[PDB]
């Protein structure tokens, strides 16, 4: 069951250089094709260009010849996306994704077609600004946060810059009933966002629940521990 | 490049119904050394990758379920959707590979009609922790409700709060077809500490009435 696994998110100065690798795991490139699609804010899914590993033949849209290189090594089943002279307007969800590829007879070549399998994507983010972590606080239940056997939980994810976030909760052993929502930007030109939960409130007694923040960006994992509020 | 435009940009379907979403094409994009349609759809549910569905126009992808078609030639394509089922909320694309370089449709984003859920009101004052660091942030969840408008009003000593409020919304969940949504009122710690009484108050169809949820600051 093929599967492709891109390298985390990216927080790049405009001028720089971005490499963006995508490994095949329980899998090997065989003779299909890898291309990079990005979608940027507000843009269609963009096509960059692709590589058919086996023989070592890259293509490239119009738009980024000169600025793009696409590898792949075929000892590790790992191909990779470098896009230079970065701008503002690169940043996007870069995601590569595997095709098979038909044979043009009238042009004697092999072409690039769909793409059956895609990896998970990659932000980056082309900004001036710097990476900064996020602030946890906590969302604590109380009386004000109950319904009949459920109480609601959460944690603000505050005052961190680029995206993304990863949020799980209790290392991902709860997954039922998480609403993470989307960040919004803040006046500052930092991003926040709040994770909740509803869960048993028979379960605050006795239950321990930890928000798990991951920003990438700026290197930082932060757990934060939700205790229900009391009169103390 | 070959421009794709789909039609429509969005579409609310009932479950059990049927779905069509077009995508043209600025020239043709049948291939003549066989005869395809180089054409081919893409779903991408919320928070995942695309998924290939159809390629050549009308041939479903391995293990596509049948409720998945595909029709068109030429310029005009169409993916139906039948017996909608609420997994298939996601936003569909089209793409070409007839001509150099692969494009793609802007897509069209498919929701779900239900009946009407009311959402559960729950408000969080700020934590102490972060009074301290001169600002408050008091949160109001809206959880699993349906449709997806509805007003949500911060009042602060019974004032209407304007221009210090922020609304996040999730997309549509396809395990009941709700929306949930956080309003954030943002306020500065001095200001937080000149009121006592913080209240969200919720109106939506599903609601006979407003439902106010408050709290007096610093009283449990």
């Amino acid at each position: 069951q093929v599967q492709l696994v891109q390298s985390g998110a990216e927080v790049k100065k405009p001028g720089s250089s971005v490499k963006v690798s995508c490994k095949a795991s329980g899998g090997t490139f065989s003779n299909y094709a890898i291309s990079w699609v990005r979608q940027a804010p507000g843009q269609g899914f963009e096509w960059m260009g692709g590589i058919i590993p086996i023989f070592g033949t890259a293509n490239y849209a119009q738009k980024f010849q000169g600025r793009v290189t696409i590898t792949a090594d075929e000892s590790t089943s790992t191909a990779y996306m470098e896009l230079s002279s970065l701008r503002s307007e690169d940043t996007a969800v870069y995601y590569c994704a595997r095709g098979p590829e038909y044979y043009d007879y009238v042009w004697g070549s092999y072409r690039y077609n769909y793409f059956d399998y895609w990896g998970q994507g990659t932000l980056v983010t082309v900004s001036s600004g710097s990476a900064s972590a996020p602030t946890l606080f906590p969302l604590a239940p109380s009386s004000k946060s109950t319904s009949g056997g459920t109480a609601a939980l959460g944690c603000l994810v505050k005052d961190y810059f680029p995206e993304p976030v990863t949020v799980s909760w209790n290392s991902g052993a709860l997954t039922s009933g998480v609403h993470t929502f989307p960040a919004v930007l803040q006046s500052s030109g930092l991003y926040s966002l709040s994770s909740v939960v509803t869960v048993p409130s028979s379960s605050l007694g006795t239950q321990t629940y930890i928000c798990n923040v991951n920003h990438k960006p700026s290197n930082t994992k932060v757990d934060k521990k939700v205790e229900p509020k009391s009169c103390d | 490049d070959i421009v794709m435009t789909q039609s429509p940009d969005s579409l609310a379907v009932s479950l059990g119904e049927r779905a069509t979403i077009n995508c043209k094409s600025s020239q043709s994009v049948l291939y003549s050394s066989n005869n395809k349609n180089y054409l081919t759809w893409y779903q991408q549910k919320p928070g995942q990758p695309p998924k290939l569905l159809i390629y050549w126009a009308s041939t479903r992808e391995s293990g596509v379920p049948d409720r998945f078609s595909g029709s068109g030639s030429g310029t005009d394509f169409t993916l139906t959707i039948s017996s909608l089922q609420a997994e298939d909320v996601a936003v569909y694309y089209c793409q070409q590979y007839d001509n150099y370089p692969i494009t793609f449709g802007q897509g069209t984003r498919l929701e779900i009609k239900r009946t009407v859920a009311a959402p559960s009101v729950f408000i969080f004052p700020p934590s102490d922790e972060q009074l301290k660091s001169g600002t408050a942030s008091v949160v109001c969840l809206l959880n699993n409700f349906y449709p997806r408008e509805a007003k949500v009003q911060w009042k602060v000593d019974n004032a209407l709060q304007s221009g210090n409020s922020q609304e996040s919304v999730t997309e549509q969940d396809s395990k009941d077809s709700t929306y949930s949504l956080s309003s954030t009122l943002t306020l500065s710690k001095a200001d937080y500490e000149k009121h006592k009484v913080y209240a969200c108050e919720v109106t939506h169809q599903g609601l006979s009435s407003p439902v106010t949820k408050s709290f007096n600051r610093g009283e449990c």
